[PDB]
């Protein structure tokens, strides 16, 4: 656990890296 | 009383609230974490003094609360929080306040507080959590 | 539908309004 | 380019971006809903000038974003971010910027956007959405 | 006791459980919604019987759980939930089983109550509950 | 949550056909 | 087309699907993970035959899909899904069908499919996807 | 993270173990 909220994330879009 | 509702942030990093250990919790703030920084939150004080002040200061975001718990009950004729305490993956902090009335306790296996709201009005009349994964 | 995010809550202890 | 990470909010009152009509996305800023106050989020800033600015300003929280779409491409040998347009349930802003390359799209049919990262050299090179319920 | 866990699933259709009067919780089984239709849980057994079983069926999806809230206490030595009462939009069920020891209340002001898990022996010795939005 | 009794998720799309 | 829902659910376990180099993608069927076991969902079939069916196993749960892409475009004047590809953690699935039309993208970078929608027809008409922590 | 899907769980109620 790492303390801090966690949300969806959706990308990246662009470069890849 | 005067309700309150903080909202939803990241995280917590320090509690601020008063106690009697006569009556019941008096004054509430907390420091939340918002994405990496802190955020003050309103301090939401009671109507009149008297109260012992405890600042609980978490070593966020590796400590975390796990369990919170307290009592409820009645002063001067009102249901009021009378005591609270809590529990991180680290130690306990309190209870704080009048450990009388009907308790009541909450364990998180999983996820995190992230928020309060409630009302103070003598005392902590109420308070609710925001809970997230 | 509302524009805001939510959260689950739990609550309240204590008066109940 | 330097990475940008803003995290995760309320909802979203304003879009500050800048862009280049021969070029790509350029600068981009946020003021996002943080429990019902605005939080202004930090200026991501290209390496360089020349850019058109525009302001996205939301009727917050009646008016939300529902599909994010745009163009990716290269610019002097880099894939970077050429375009972007954002459709809310009353509008839709954009395209801003150069509508060539690779286009993507976003549409949410259950949810709300409520953070961006990515990141921005003499370009936006990337970007990447925190989604809620 | 023989742990069990259901997992998270979208809905609550159905409860089974059974209780009595002089010791504590002892069966509990679930049905579910899963996307629409019904899952039917494992029955999880206590290692004994003499128990006095209870259907609460409830009226999915416009009725559903908004408190769960019981007693834990020691029965010949062993802690075990002693009670449950299940308030709905609509009505409370129970309480079922001896209501004497450590009272314990969740009252959900916003999310639905998705699973269980916990554990039984001779009673159930604790469980816990999956919330989701 | 508070309001119906049906869990919900994020749900991204539709791609295809816009009906 | 006729309209599909299979809900939400814990993550994938296998895709079954059927495409035809000349036109569309066809078949679709998804074996979820509903609480550590399979769940087989429905069968979501074309009006019409003639597609090459692939199976896609995926190491459940070490292996995880993070990216969806596809085409979409008119096939006999009906805007439908193309082409699917399906990258994992481990491995790239496809491209299946014919990769021509608008293309499409969707990378998780954090975060988990665990469910489809949709409709089909002659082919797949669209489709949506459920995304979960 | 995992390919499985996670949820908030409060609890539990009774033994302590
Ligand atoms: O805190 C206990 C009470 O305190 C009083 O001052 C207030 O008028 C009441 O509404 C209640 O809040
Ligand atoms: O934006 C396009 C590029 O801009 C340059 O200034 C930077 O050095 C590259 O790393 C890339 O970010
Ligand atoms: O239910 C109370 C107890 O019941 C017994 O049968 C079991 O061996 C114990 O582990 C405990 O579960
Ligand atoms: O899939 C393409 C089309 O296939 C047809 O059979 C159907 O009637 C249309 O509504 C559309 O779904």
């Amino acid at each position: 656990q790492s303390g801090k909220s966690q949300t969806v994330i959706v990308g990246p879009w662009g470069a890849q890296v | 009383g005067k309700a309150f509702d903080d909202g939803a942030f990241t995280g917590i990093r320090e509690i601020n609230l008063s106690y009697n250990k006569e009556t019941a919790i008096g004054d509430f703030q907390v420091i939340y974490d918002l994405n990496g920084s802190p955020f003050v939150g309103q301090n939401h004080t009671s109507f009149i003094t008297g109260f012992t002040p405890v600042k609980i200061s978490l070593d966020f975001p590796s400590e975390y609360i796990i369990e919170v718990s307290g009592h409820t009950g009645k002063v001067s004729g009102y249901v009021v929080v009378r005591s609270l305490a809590f529990k991180t993956n680290k130690k306990t902090y309190g209870p704080y306040g009048v450990t009388s009335g009907t308790p009541f306790n909450l364990p998180i296996e999983n996820g995190l507080i992230v928020g309060f709201k409630g009302s103070i009005g003598y005392w902590l009349d109420y308070f609710s959590m925001y809970l997230s994964l």
